[PDB]
């Protein structure tokens, strides 16, 4: 190729018109695979309307065209390029083309993709803000107040984002050398306020930069539902790791974690944690940290001298070296004539020693899921086949597909795992390999493979957390990201495919099997937990924690595009009865784990949707309110949390996490919305208080105060039943004792006056207190009658302890109700 | 009372979903053909536009030559 | 139960129902954004064409001050 591009370059030294033309069309492929001097001299003229002019028809916009693909594709070359491109004009030479009069949207449009890989280089970032005379930025600010069509407005402001990204991590810089270097007074929350906040900044034009960073195709229109365009589009993190890298941001971290101001400050250690957590789940990311390999183990030591990240990341660090070296190995020595060479030994002995603690084998079967980094030992095992080699790549493979949940790797190698599994038929550790892959034959990854999955599933359900059914874990996980979205990162376009994916979920019987999977999984850990197989191994706890996950995605997936709007109503009695089981059993022990969580979140989630499809129309109708979506889920939930002695303190955290925080417009509106439906269930909230009343247990005595607060502070109506309710308790309980003889206080009365004195502490409940003492209502007169007792008691004290302790709490609420 | 209402419910609503799920995608292909027709229909309106351009550039061309 | 396997059924089909509608609604929404860029496209198109007439008449004025 550099051969024919002489040629072609010296033919054309001063040639102008349509063979000059055509040479310009012709070298963007050449380049590919002092000729740089001609080539940025044949750009910047191929840029100018001035020799356009002079060129017939049809090859006047060729010239101008095919000069704008020049410029990303000597950009692209090395920074070489840039800086001759830079030195050349082409900042000012892209903006003569966007300024000027009667051209086509298609050419301007074009003329900014050139100026997109122009930026995409810290040396030219450089010369775009700061002038070389006007910026480009101060022209590109004036280019968008001319009005512009749809698409040269959009260009135009990816452009801008992209500029603002380099314009945060400036600051930080600047202000982190300031707030160590100088002071370590200054240090004050009115300056290290600013740092939680510019490091919230980089995590969130990082998330977004995929969709509103990139340069879209010309014939792509800003739709929020993507239809005509071409499908691919471009990827923007290298160019953002090639900023973090000029700027030094690992350099700088540590700087934050190694200084005695904001290190022990808490938000700043988490806010830091978030960027860094992002970062190392891509190649490309983890590829990041060993190019600067020396300033990676600093940072480990910064955050592991002060839970497990810093062990995360040696892990996938090391595995990642490994990898590097098993595909070196093979390419060096493209034979291996000894098959027990001692490196490779060595190399496989080191990946097998990591795989021992549980967070190693999190970091083993992660590095293997991105790109194909699994072909090294599949390349191994396919060149020996025993060798020791052959058994550490078998015992690698297994733990990577074992441990793994993101199935990717699987479109592509599940045909060379299954014949390498056929190949050897006496292998202990080959015969349970190909058990994990079963479903994956002659399966193509797309929407038509859902009904077969499912089929799958629903044949081979029988068979859960049992060594011949392994294979469900691996249907599931497949069928979890073919049809499940990643969650929505704002500035998206909504792609068509998904909705096509939940209708083919809904058309080959998901809902039925994914409520049996989970009926299942339920019945195994409660029933058949006689067994005590209490996570012997740490298969039988990865396992089932992956089903779970993988089961709640998809009914979260199915049941949040269903019941949108509350445009289809659901009564299907069955999802908001298991999870509250599941919640149970898992989610029993805050939660932590990063796994334990997430279950919760998903939960809650599931059953809140159930809400959300409301109709704010029939709210008046008893039969529209006693038959909706919102009352069903409320009743089976308070049913299910009144139905097993061991399942009250995990039910009272459920109904606290539905329930909203204790106390504009969209404020009241739920907030009255949820009293509405609570007055429905009066009889299941009343037996909530009454039989969690008579029990003896600090943490449930806690929840169930923080629950009656909770639900004081949604509304008054819903407060004051709750205050009849104890207040009644209050009452049958001195009524227990007979006034014929000297009164009697137990222990269970205490208990009593302490929920008073806790409830009476919020206004919220001083109102409803003070409206019901006042015996205004008409039948009020019983609690009138009964606080004219509690004041005869303290007119009248004694000498029991039990005494002392009623007449302090009658003391303090007295107290309180004076205030 | 109940049952023959549900029973009812089953019937006719399964058979006139039935029948009207198939309009229901023909009003879907029909829309797919429309997105298509505006596919071509954008093909064309900047191919237009770039011809003109270029008309109006040998037109300057023209101007600068004969003044 | 005959309510169970009632709303069992009828929440299949008339899922896929709802499914369907809201396919075509935001295929619908997008239609129409794209038909008006498309008549932004054609303002754009008779502008030219408006310069084009304008230029070209000037042509014709300079034409017959050459003879």
């Amino acid at each position: 190729a550099s051969v024919k591009l002489t040629e072609l370059l010296d033919l054309y030294r001063e040639d102008r018109g349509a063979k000059w033309v055509t040479a310009l069309e012709e070298i963007p492929s050449l380049i590919i695979k002092d000729s740089l001097g001609q080539l940025v001299d044949w750009t910047m003229q191929a840029l100018n309307l001035q020799v356009a002019l002079r060129q017939p028809i049809a090859l006047n916009v060729r010239q101008l065209k095919a000069g704008t693909k020049l410029v990303s594709s000597l950009a692209e070359c090395g920074a070489q390029g840039v800086t001759g491109l830079l030195q050349a004009g082409v900042i000012s030479g892209l903006f003569e083309l966007l300024f000027a009069d009667h051209v086509s949207s298609s050419l301007k449009l074009n003329a900014f993709k050139a100026l997109d890989s122009v930026i995409s280089m810290t040396e030219g970032m450089e010369a775009f803000l700061r002038g070389r005379e006007k910026s480009g930025y101060q022209k590109l600010l004036e280019l968008i107040l001319l009005d512009q069509t749809v698409r040269v407005v959009t260009a135009g402001s990816a452009i801008l984002q992209k500029c603002h990204f380099y314009e945060v991590l400036s600051e930080i810089k600047r202000l982190g050398d300031h707030l160590a270097e100088k002071t370590s007074s200054n240090i004050s929350e009115g300056e290290i306020e600013r740092l939680i906040n510019l490091l919230e900044e980089v995590f969130h034009l990082m998330e977004t930069a995929p969709h509103t960073m990139i340069q879209q195709p010309v014939k792509s229109f800003p739709t929020m539902a993507r239809i005509t365009g071409p499908p691919e589009r471009d990827d923007p993190y290298p160019v953002l790791f090639r900023y973090l890298h000029s700027h030094h941001f690992l350099e700088l971290v540590t700087l934050l974690l190694s200084i005695p101001v904001t290190s022990a400050h808490p938000g700043v250690l988490q806010a830091t944690k978030d960027v860094l957590k992002f970062l190392a789940q891509s190649q490309k990311g983890l590829l990041f940290f060993m190019s600067e390999y020396e300033a990676t183990n600093l940072l480990i030591r910064a955050l592991c001298h002060f839970d497990a990240f810093a062990l995360w990341l040696q892990d996938s660090t090391q595995t990642l070296q490994c990898i590097t070296e098993l595909f070196s190995h093979f390419q060096r020595c493209t034979a291996s004539e000894e098959t027990d060479h001692s490196d490779l030994l060595g190399t496989l002995h080191n990946l097998y020693l990591i795989t021992f603690n549980p967070v190693g084998r999190s970091a083993v079967g992660h590095v293997f899921s991105l790109e194909k980094n699994l072909q090294s030992l599949i390349t191994l095992m396919e060149y020996y086949s025993k060798s020791v080699a052959y058994n550490y790549a078998c015992i690698l493979i297994l733990v990577v597909v074992q441990s793994s949940s993101d199935v990717q790797m699987l479109e592509q190698h599940a045909a060379s795992l299954l014949k390498l599994c056929k190949a050897d038929e006496n292998n202990a550790k080959l015969q349970e390999l190909g058990k994990w892959l079963e479903p994956l034959k002659n399966l193509r990854f797309e929407i038509n493979c859902i009904p077969n999955l499912i089929e799958y599933v629903k044949q081979n359900i029988d068979n859960l957390m049992t060594p011949e059914g392994v294979g469900l874990t691996t249907a599931l996980r497949v069928l979890c990201n073919v049809a499940c979205p990643p969650p929505p990162v704002e500035g998206q376009q909504k792609d068509l495919k998904w909705n096509l994916a939940v209708i083919q979920l809904f058309s080959a019987e998901g809902m039925d099997t994914f409520i049996r999977v989970l009926q299942k999984l339920n019945s195994i850990l409660t029933q058949p937990w006689r067994l005590h197989v209490n996570m012997g191994t740490t298969l039988h706890r990865v396992t089932t924690i992956s089903m779970a996950r993988c089961t709640l995605t998809l009914l979260k997936t199915m049941l949040t595009e269903l019941l949108r709007g509350g445009s289809f109503e659901f009564k299907d009695m069955r999802v908001p009865s298991a999870l509250v089981t599941l919640h149970m059993l898992l989610c029993s022990i805050g939660r932590l784990d990063s796994d334990e969580q997430k279950i919760q979140n998903d939960i809650i989630d599931i059953l809140l949707t159930f809400t959300q499809g409301v109709n704010e129309k029939l709210t008046i109708s008893e039969e529209t309110l006693a038959n909706n979506t919102w009352s069903l889920m409320l009743k089976e939930v308070l049913s299910s949390i009144l139905k097993v002695p061991e399942g009250f303190f995990s039910g009272l955290i459920l109904l606290s996490e539905l329930l909203p925080l204790p106390l504009i417009s969209v404020a009241l509106n739920t907030r009255k919305l949820w009293s509405m439906h609570l007055h429905v269930q009066a009889k299941l909230l009343q037996e909530i208080v009454r039989s969690f009343s008579g029990t003896t247990c600090q943490p449930i005595q806690h929840m169930l105060r923080r629950i009656c607060v909770q639900l004081c502070d949604l509304a008054s109506p819903t407060a004051l039943l709750i205050m009849r309710t104890v207040l009644d308790l209050i009452v049958e309980d001195l009524q227990s004792t007979s006034e014929d003889k000297e009164k009697q206080y137990t222990s269970q009365t205490t208990r009593l006056l302490a929920l008073l004195d806790a409830l009476a502490s919020h206004k919220a409940c001083k109102l409803a207190i003070l409206h019901l003492i006042n015996g205004t209502i008409k039948g009020d007169e019983r609690y009138a009658e009964i606080f004219q007792d509690l004041l005869a008691l303290v007119r009248s004290p004694g000498d029991s302890v039990i005494r002392q302790q009623c007449v302090e709490y009658v003391t303090s609420i007295l107290q309180s109700l004076c205030d | 009372l109940g049952r023959q209402l549900s029973q009812g419910r089953i019937a006719q609503l399964e058979a006139e979903l039935a029948l009207q799920k198939k309009y229901s995608e023909e009003l879907k292909s029909s829309q797919d053909e429309l997105n298509d027709f505006i596919i071509q229909l954008d093909e064309e309106v900047e191919g237009m536009q770039s011809t003109i351009l270029v008309l109006q550039q040998q037109l300057k061309e023209t101007r600068q030559q004969l003044a």
